[PDB]
């Protein structure tokens, strides 16, 4: 078979198809208008957008397809390096990394970050306890403070205080307008149009300001006095048993970077748009927040305590099914190969998964996929392989599951023990792209419940 | 004054409730050597239940095994203490609080076999050499099986043995398992009276196998000695096996259930009453039932026997130990009735078993497959594939026990 | 600080209904912990298609009535049905929690889940284990438990020398 | 005297969690202390000066 | 000093309580009795805490 393609622009192709504050959103738009495949060409550029998860299990066939850079993790490791994110698989920096990192995402590693993320929650709920009447919240914004903070103090030992802020903390506007630029210049025909001068010299800004921060982070360890068990302790001490070698500076450099941004703006988004849907689903909000108040009946939730909120789980990865929040990932086939028995591809050719467009395929999960039904997931073993990758595939997959859903659902749990939630402005939701997901501008009230308080006297 | 009880972990774990015991009375007779309880207990608003549940006992430690722990440890009952570790616990004891020896004790199990890594602890705290050699002859595999786990030979057996082993009270209490809940299958129907629910305990009791004096069943003796009035701490379990009547009264019933296993029937039989009383129409329902004699633990024998004259059941009985009559199960008296219980369970019936699951439920299983092989002329794999087809139509329930 | 050795991963599943198996499970990730592993205790129908492709899985699971626990049966039923996506890779071994009271059903799914795992490409690293609550469960758990720890060390490396007690930890009032 | 706890537990709890060579800008904490203790203690009311990064308006 | 045995069963006696019984109290007034108020306490611990034989007052 011949691949479908979107309306082509003359010399541009599909180029312009970008040209769009939402690109994702029309990427899935075009999906649903031409199917599973759709090719997708730029001068000097092609890819393949897959929807459904027949191609996308073998695209997920780590024997015939590796991780690609797509062009926005091209752009992106202009700041992120060859940190964990940015780095291909065959890069010596990559396996040495993973293998020197990924014991901080142990289950003893993951039980000793649960008191920090409880600090960092705790601070969120109090800030809902003390707003006045009527005082509303902005939600993105404040589950911004709430994750960045909580990597900072569980990673790094290190506090952002992003609650002791009125606006968002230096980091994150410079984090933002950083993903922007790379989001808006993967529309560019000429991106050396010294047009784009200013776009450059804000964007080394914008890095330079997350490199500051970076530096500071690896000062204060310097002076930690370190035990601070933690990432930040496996970067600079751990070892890979493979090489025997440690990271070298410019490496944890890249890796700071790297887990500051991937270690909290996606799990923001999880939170985000986990609050919007239980406030438009009044019964999956209500049987979520009986499930918070059944479990939760200790002053502060312990480890096991969220590890039995079963439906707040549910709810996490029903939200992650309809807006994973980043939502697409690249691969590369590793040899000539053809895929679904219809589509050749030659050595090299890159294909996109998109995420949204997979966890809306109606063979996988029946004709309603636009609801938000939680029981979807009430035993996840029934999902087909490769059905729900919101956090990608195989070697390659998020390295920090675990601890955002650990913290979402720790967070969420106590947002729903500890509070009525009212959606007061009647929200239309809008999603910001910044190549990561949120709702921008969702807003609600909370009415504390005092887990009960209101006592007389006088 | 709220006068409040602990709700240790497992109350918490098993969502158990406080609450009182409103009934409490002996069912053998004057001069039995054996005693069978029957407690009603008093339900709280949120609590529910169905027939073929079972109530969840936590239950406390007697007073004489309390009191050998602190004769063993020089220890004054009341003696207020504090523990910690650092290190997680099963053993669910309440760390970094004042709390009496006492009360600590409640927390454990004082007579579960000896564990290898106690009998290690012991071992290295004892100064008496041959004594030690005989705690680690206990760790090898043969020794372990025949003296330790088939006599049931406690660590408080073995401490008591060895009055110096050094080892502190602090130590002991830590290395015990976290107390147990017991079930006990409710013999009462919630169409009687959803708030309240009874249980039906045989009391364990006998020379120790170990060999250490006097045997006592921890929850059975617990239950044995509350009253009316006292608080108990318990929770509904509902067994992952279905235990319950068809949905339709018509429906044939044949029920086993010697001794104590008589319980869930007994709530069987009060379901059965009510819904005649509200005019649905009963079919056929068969309670076998064995016990030694009429003259010593024949249990709830005037409401069994009343039942059968409102035609709720058709009784049958088997007695063991009748001066001049042949030792009697109830598998013997379900043989003679082969034909008809066989038929019976070609037209729809539910067959049900209670009580004993490691001599009693084998004995009936054998003898039903062996009914159906003489009744229709079959092999015994014939009659064996016949019952696990019953089975999975869920026809074939058990509620037996090791206890 | 501890000494963290090996640290290779050992994931540890459990099909538990009265957590009998759920504790055994738990018990082996703490033994791992002090011979240098990485451990992840989890239920068995949770990773069902998800089994380690590197290490070695422990899997602990008792049965009912010939049938896996409730926390067990998306697991076994993606391995019975599904073979597609092959066990290849997974290194695993298998502790069965049974009763010898359940005469025909006696250790049915430990059994099931074992030799099916090698009908679709095993590493069978450890022969699986059994323990009768009927009689001597901690014997046998013991004996599959020591001659397990050995089968995996001979295969990939060499962390715990007699745990070195890395067990005592006691911690009391 | 709970209301001010209230307000003066919120200003040691942002100096507890100061990073290392962070330092504090006194009378512009005190500000934020003293401001939300009245509004709180006189009228229910919250000016939240310590979620605020400049003095309040 | 603690109250000794005699005195206390006189009381549990007058009011018909096991010495065992774990209890709570509560007020939201002051109190020189120097009870411990919101946690459950036997009924002879809460006894070693009051004089029990001054004149009735
Ligand atoms: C699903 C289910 C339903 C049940 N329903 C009932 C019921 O309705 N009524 C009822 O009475 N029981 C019932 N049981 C059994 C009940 O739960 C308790 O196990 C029983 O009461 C004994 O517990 P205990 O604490 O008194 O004795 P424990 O202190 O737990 O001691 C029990 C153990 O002691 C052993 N033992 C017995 N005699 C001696 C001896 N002389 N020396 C050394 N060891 C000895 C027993 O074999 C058993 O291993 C049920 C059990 C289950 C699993
Ligand atoms: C809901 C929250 C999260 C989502 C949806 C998400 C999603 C993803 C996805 C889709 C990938 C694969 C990218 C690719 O294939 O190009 C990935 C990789 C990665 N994630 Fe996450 N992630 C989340 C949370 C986190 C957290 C909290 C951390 C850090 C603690 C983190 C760190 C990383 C790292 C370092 C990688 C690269 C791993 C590697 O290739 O070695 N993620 N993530
Ligand atoms: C209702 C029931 C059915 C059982 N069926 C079997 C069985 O088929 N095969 C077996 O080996 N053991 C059987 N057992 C014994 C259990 O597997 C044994 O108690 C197991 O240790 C319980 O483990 P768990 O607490 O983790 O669920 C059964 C037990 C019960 C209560
Ligand atoms: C057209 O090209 C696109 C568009 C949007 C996209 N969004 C993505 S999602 C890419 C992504 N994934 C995961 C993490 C943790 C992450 O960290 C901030 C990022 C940037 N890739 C895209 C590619």
């Amino acid at each position: 078979k011949e691949m479908p393609q979107p309306k082509t622009f003359g010399e541009l192709k599909n180029l312009p198809l970008l040209n769009t504050d939402k690109p994702v959103q029309a990427l899935m738009k075009i999906a649903d208008e031409l199917g599973e495949i759709f090719k997708f060409e730029a001068p000097g550029r092609v890819t393949r957008y897959l929807s459904s998860q027949r191609l996308i299990k073998e695209a997920c066939d780590e024997s015939r397809f590796d991780k690609n850079l797509s062009q926005a993790l091209k752009f992106v490791r202009d700041f992120f390096g060859d940190g964990l994110f940015t780095s291909w698989t065959h890069e010596k920096n990559w396996k040495k990394a993973h293998n020197i990192l990924l014991p901080s995402f142990s289950q003893q590693a993951m039980k000793g970050y649960h008191a920090m993320m409880v600090d960092i929650a705790v601070q969120l709920v109090q800030k809902w306890e003390r707003l006045n009447a009527d005082e509303h919240i902005e939600v993105p914004e404040d589950m911004t403070r709430l994750t960045l903070d909580t990597i900072g103090l569980c990673g790094f030992n290190y506090r952002f205080n992003s609650f002791y802020r009125d606006q968002p903390h230096p980091f994150i506007t410079s984090m933002v307008r950083a993903l922007d630029e790379a989001m808006n210049k993967l529309q560019r025909a000429n991106p050396d149009d010294p047009a784009y001068d200013e776009n450059k010299r804000q964007f080394q800004e914008d890095i330079k300001v997350m490199n500051d921060l970076v530096d500071k982070i690896i000062a204060d360890r310097k002076a930690s006095g370190e035990q601070s068990d933690d990432l930040l302790t496996h970067m600079l001490n751990g070892k890979d048993p493979e090489t025997g070698e440690p990271l070298d500076d410019e490496n944890i450099r890249y890796q700071i970077i790297t887990f500051l941004i991937a270690g909290h703006e996606t799990t923001s988004g999880l939170l985000s748009f986990a609050l919007y849907f239980l406030v438009k689903n009044p019964h999956v909000l209500q049987k979520a927040a009986e499930e918070a108040a059944r479990v939760l009946v200790d002053p502060v939730p312990s480890y096991k305590q969220v590890k039995q909120l079963k439906y707040v789980g549910m709810v996490l990865n029903e939200a992650l099914r309809l807006w994973p929040t980043a939502p697409a990932f690249s691969l590369y086939a590793k040899e000539d190969t053809v895929l679904g028995g219809e589509y050749p591809l030659e050595k090299g050719d890159e294909l996109m998964v998109l995420i949204p467009q997979l966890h809306r395929d109606k063979t996988i999960w029946g004709d309603d996929v636009e609801e938000f039904r939680p029981e979807r997931f009430e035993n996840p073993s029934a999902i087909p392989q490769h059905a729900f990758k919101p956090f990608g595939n195989g070697q390659r997959a998020c390295i920090g599951q675990q601890f955002a859903l650990h913290e979402a659902t720790l967070v969420l749990g106590m947002m729903l023990k500890h509070f009525d939630f009212e959606d007061h402005t009647n929200y239309e939701l809008d999603i910001k792209e910044t190549l990561t997901l949120k709702p921008e501008g969702f807003v609600v009230k909370a009415k504390s419940k005092k887990i009960p308080l209101k006592k007389v006297r006088k | 004054f709220v006068d409040s009880a602990a709700d240790m972990p497992l109350a918490k774990m098993h969502g158990a409730f406080s609450t009182n015991v409103v009934a409490s009375k002996e069912l053998q007779q004057p001069g039995s050597a054996r005693s069978t309880r029957h407690l009603e207990i008093e339900l709280p608003k949120e609590a529910s239940y169905q027939e073929g549940d079972h109530l969840g006992v936590i239950p406390r430690n007697y007073e004489g095994i309390v009191n050998r722990v602190t004769a063993r440890f020089g220890l004054d009952a009341s003696q207020q203490i504090r523990l910690e570790a650092e290190e997680e616990k099963l053993a669910h004891l309440p760390l970094a609080k004042t709390v009496s020896v006492e009360e600590l004790l409640q927390y454990v199990e004082l007579q579960d076999p000896v564990t290898r890594t106690q009998l290690r602890a012991m071992a290295a705290k004892t100064v008496c050499p041959p004594h030690k050699v005989e705690l680690e002859a206990l760790l090898e595999k043969q020794a372990y099986k025949e003296q330790v786990l088939a006599k049931r030979l406690t660590m408080l057996e073995l401490l008591e043995k060895y009055p110096a082993c050094e080892m502190k009270f602090s130590e002991f209490i830590a290395l015990l398992p976290s107390i147990r809940p017991r079930y006990y299958s409710i013999s009462s129907s919630p169409r009687v009276d959803e708030k309240q629910a009874s249980i039906t305990v045989s009391v364990v009791s006998g020379e120790a196998w170990s060999g250490y004096g006097e045997y006592k069943g921890i929850a059975s003796n617990y239950l044995a000695e509350l009253q009316e009035g006292d608080t108990i701490t318990c929770f509904i379990s509902t067994p992952q096996s279905e235990f319950t009547l068809p949905k339709d009264p018509e429906t044939p019933l044949i029920m086993v259930g010697p001794g104590t296993g008589v319980a869930p029937f007994r709530g069987f039989v009060q379901a059965r009453k009510q819904l005649k009383e509200q005019g649905q129409s009963l079919g056929e329902a068969h309670l076998y039932f064995g016990c030694r004699s009429p003259h010593e633990d024949y249990l709830y024998q005037e409401e069994l026997e009343n039942a059968q004259s409102e035609g709720i059941i058709t009784l049958h009985t088997a007695f063991s130990r009748m001066p001049n009559q042949p030792k009697t199960y109830v598998q013997h008296v379900m043989e003679q009735d082969g034909k008809k219980l066989i038929e019976l369970l070609d037209q729809g019936a539910h067959f049900y078993i209670c009580g004993d699951g490691s001599q009693m439920a084998p004995a009936v299983e054998a003898t039903l497959m062996k009914s159906y092989a003489d009744v229709h002329q079959v092999s015994e794999a014939d009659a064996r594939l016949w019952l696990q087809q019953l089975e999975e139509k869920g026809r074939y329930a058990k509620d037996v026990w090791a206890g | 600080k501890a000494e963290n050795a090996h640290n290779t991963p050992l994931l540890v599943l459990y099909g538990s209904n009265m957590g009998t198996a759920e504790g055994t499970a738990r018990d082996l990730a703490d033994i791992a912990m002090s011979k240098g592993f990485a451990p992840q205790v989890a239920t068995l129908d949770s990773h069902a298609g998800n089994l380690p492709r590197e290490g070695a899985v422990l899997i602990v699971t008792a049965s009912y009535n010939g049938h896996p626990p409730d926390n067990a049966k998306q697991f076994v039923d993606w391995l019975d049905q599904a073979s597609a996506d092959e066990v290849k890779g997974v290194r695993y071994s298998v502790f069965g929690c049974g009763d010898k009271n359940w005469a025909t059903t006696y250790q049915k799914v430990p059994a099931f889940i074992d030799e099916t795992l090698a009908a679709k490409g095993a590493e069978n690293i450890a022969d699986r284990g059994e323990a009768d609550a009927s009689d001597d469960f901690e014997g046998t758990y013991e004996e599959w438990r020591e001659h397990m720890w050995s089968d995996v060390a001979a295969y990939f490396n060499l962390d715990i020398e007699n745990s070195e007690d890395n067990k005592s930890t006691l911690s009391l009032q």
